[PDB]
């Protein structure tokens, strides 16, 4: 006899939902909650109330374009008592005369997103299916269930519910401390976060398995993280990098994250203009707070100290920079071996998706196969640099300086330096760079001899005495060098940028030094400073090598003409050979020795000498006393002067 | 800024 069931109308109470699942902002016009705990509807029935020995209550939920229960965005489940722990359930907490209230769970592993809910009561012999509304599903840090679970609460209120916090920006010795507004809670945040997923890659690319995989806190953090600086259009941020940002708005200007995710949206999902690494981590951190995952904003310091080959190398993608920010984010890593629950850095920052989620102590301890992109995130915060200029730890460059984020609820910064970071020289420390970096060795070569007018060859002479290849970066340049500390333009330069070395191999590198270069901008030094910097990029170690060269000049030969009695009868021989390709004008000799004669015998030369022609002469010497005597020579030139040379006789 | 050293 009994009739089916009219729903007048549907109570989302959105209040003691907002307040039980840390949501009342996000709970204005629709009802927003978090997963693995239970949430309130209140059915309003025209007439006759639900009587559980009469009716029969089925729910349906969908998420996404292509829902299948197998892929858990699909989910059928009756209204009964008995409650199982971690499904889909409904069941009745009040019945007054017209409204049933419901409690509705959902699992810890639920995909979060929209949701639409569906009601069929089925009463006696018919039914009638239709629509309750919408929900939407979060992640819950409250929750122990749930792969992002954070026991401490000043923790979830900081690392999730508060909207503002600190970026840290300057120098690892004068730090600034920026206050930013997150904003996550804002209007239209949670949409436009919600439709930076729908347009990820993988969405495009498989809805329905992109759509099952939001499960995963580590799925939506790293697509969280490739989305807000794609190569693609649908990109939320453009970098810009040299103060050129005239065509939009100023990366120093932003204070939030806010204006940026709408402007994003509110132009067809285009590129804002413009940001930089802290700009990039705090709309990552915005949105990533948005959808219930605790994150913070995090800055790594480094410091450059002298033209250094590091600081040339570099003055003229992955480099090395006053400072970079990056993201981290809590969850479970269930994907990897035990104990890399925890943090998580990711880098929005410049799979496409890079880079991240990796464990923090994956990179403190070198296990740089885990994944996600954990040479990347190493890189960021090591950098191995060593001399040589017959081993040297150099310290023209630190890397890993005052890791810093916003302390818990405190206007505070907070030094995670040690998260990442064993301390310098510990055992650990050592462990840890071999985990990472499983013989390398570079010296200066010259092989034949230099002589100033010549051009000649330098070698960057490289062994890899180890059985790994290595793929390395090889900067061999040369410029001049004074006697008192100065140095000058450039007179040779090599880059590769693919220098492969295959295993217990050597290469000897070779860069052509040319007088054309050298030769007009030289002192009287005659010193040229050969510099080799070989980069392996991967584990960011260096290996420089640099060698001080001196352009000798031609000798003059000098020979007795006459016998070496303690008598008379002498005369002089003396030779130069220009090594030069040049006229050399204006040549003149001087010669004097005490012993052989006491007559200083200039003479001068009115033939110009061309390149490789030589010039002799001669000149005459009366030899007094018998012991061993020296004689002394000078020669000068136009451009080149003051070349000595001497010869023993007796 | 975020300067390149
Ligand atoms: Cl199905």
């Amino acid at each position: 006899m009994a009739e089916e069931l009219v729903l007048e109308r549907c109570d989302l109470e959105l209040e003691t939902n907002g307040r039980d699942h840390h949501t009342a902002d996000l709970c204005r016009e629709k009802l927003v909650v978090r997963r693995g705990q239970p949430f309130w509807l209140t059915l309003h029935f025209e007439g006759r109330n639900y009587e559980a020995s009469v009716d029969s209550l089925t729910f349906s939920v969908v998420t996404g374009p292509a829902p299948s229960q197998e892929a858990g965005t699909k989910a059928r489940f009756p209204l009964r008592d008995a409650v199982e722990e971690g499904d889909w359930t409904a069941t009745v907490v009040d019945q007054q005369d017209c409204t049933l209230s419901l409690q509705l769970t959902t699992p810890a592993n639920a995909p979060i997103g929209l949701y639409r809910l569906s009601l069929e009561a089925s009463t006696g012999y018919q039914g009638s299916s239709f629509v309750l509304g919408h929900f939407i599903l979060l992640f819950n840090a409250w929750c122990p269930a749930d792969a992002v679970y954070l026991d401490s609460e000043e923790e979830r209120q900081e690392y999730v519910l508060t909207q503002q916090g600190f970026i840290y920006q300057g120098s690892a010795k004068f730090i600034k401390n920026i206050p930013w507004n997150f904003g996550q809670f804002e209007d239209g945040i949670l949409d436009i976060c919600l439709i930076l997923l729908d347009v990820n890659p993988k969405f495009l690319k498989n809805a329905g398995r992109d759509c099952s995989r939001r499960s995963s806190p580590v799925y939506v953090g790293r697509v969280v993280s490739g989305m807000v600086n794609c190569n693609d259009d649908q990109g939320v941020l453009l970098g810009r990098w040299d103060n050129n940002y005239g065509d939009g708005v100023s990366p120093m200007s932003w204070i939030g994250s806010v204006d940026i995710l709408r402007r994003w949206k509110n132009h067809g999902c285009q590129r804002v203009k413009y940001g930089q690494c802290w700009v990039f981590a705090a709309v990552a951190c915005t949105v990533l707070r948005c959808l219930g995952i605790p994150t913070r904003v995090v800055t790594n310091y480094n410091s450059a100290h002298d033209s250094n080959l590091l600081i040339e190398y570099f003055r003229n993608s992955e480099m090395i920079w006053n400072f970079h920010c990056w993201v981290e984010s809590w969850m479970t890593r269930p994907d990897l071996q035990p104990g890399y629950e925890g943090w998580q850095a990711l880098d929005p920052t410049p799979g496409t998706y890079c880079c991240g989620p990796v464990p923090v102590r994956a990179i403190k301890e070198g296990d740089l196969s885990t994944k996600y992109d954990a040479p990347f995130v190493f890189a960021e915060v090591n950098a191995d640099v060593v001399d040589w200029i017959q081993k040297s730890i150099n310290r023209s460059l630190i890397v890993g300086l005052k890791i810093s984020t916003k302390s818990v609820g405190r206007d505070e910064r907070e030094d995670i330096t040690h998260t990442y970071k064993y301390p310098e020289g510990s055992s650990e420390e050592r462990e840890a760079f071999t985990r990472a970096n499983h013989g390398m060795a570079m010296r200066i070569r010259v092989g034949q001899s230099m002589n100033m007018g010549s051009d000649f060859d330098v070698f960057a002479h490289i062994t890899n005495n180890t059985a790994e290849e290595y793929v390395c970066r090889l900067l061999l340049c040369a410029r001049t060098v004074s006697y008192n500390g100065i140095l000058g333009p450039e007179c040779g330069t090599k880059y590769l940028l693919n220098l492969n070395l295959e295993p217990f191999s050597e290469k000897s590198v070779p860069l052509c030094i040319l007088y054309e270069k050298y030769r007009d901008c030289l002192t009287e030094s005659n010193l040229i400073k050969v510099r080799a910097l070989l980069v392996e990029p991967v584990i960011n170690s260096y290996l420089l090598a640099e060698r001080d060269l001196y352009l000798e000049n031609p000798e003059i030969k000098i020979r007795i003409l006459g016998e070496p009695k303690q008598k008379r009868k002498l005369v002089a021989e003396v030779s130069l050979q220009n090594p030069l390709p040049v006229a050399l004008e204006g040549c003149t000799f001087t010669v004097e020795g005490a012993g052989l004669t006491e007559e200083q015998k200039t003479v001068e030369i009115p033939d110009p000498v061309e390149a490789g022609e030589e010039v002799k002469v001669r000149m005459d010497l009366l030899p007094l006393h018998m012991g061993l005597h020296k004689l002394v020579v000078n020669f000068e030139s136009d451009k080149l002067k003051a070349v000595k040379g001497f010869r023993n006789v007796i | 800024p975020a300067l390149p050293f």
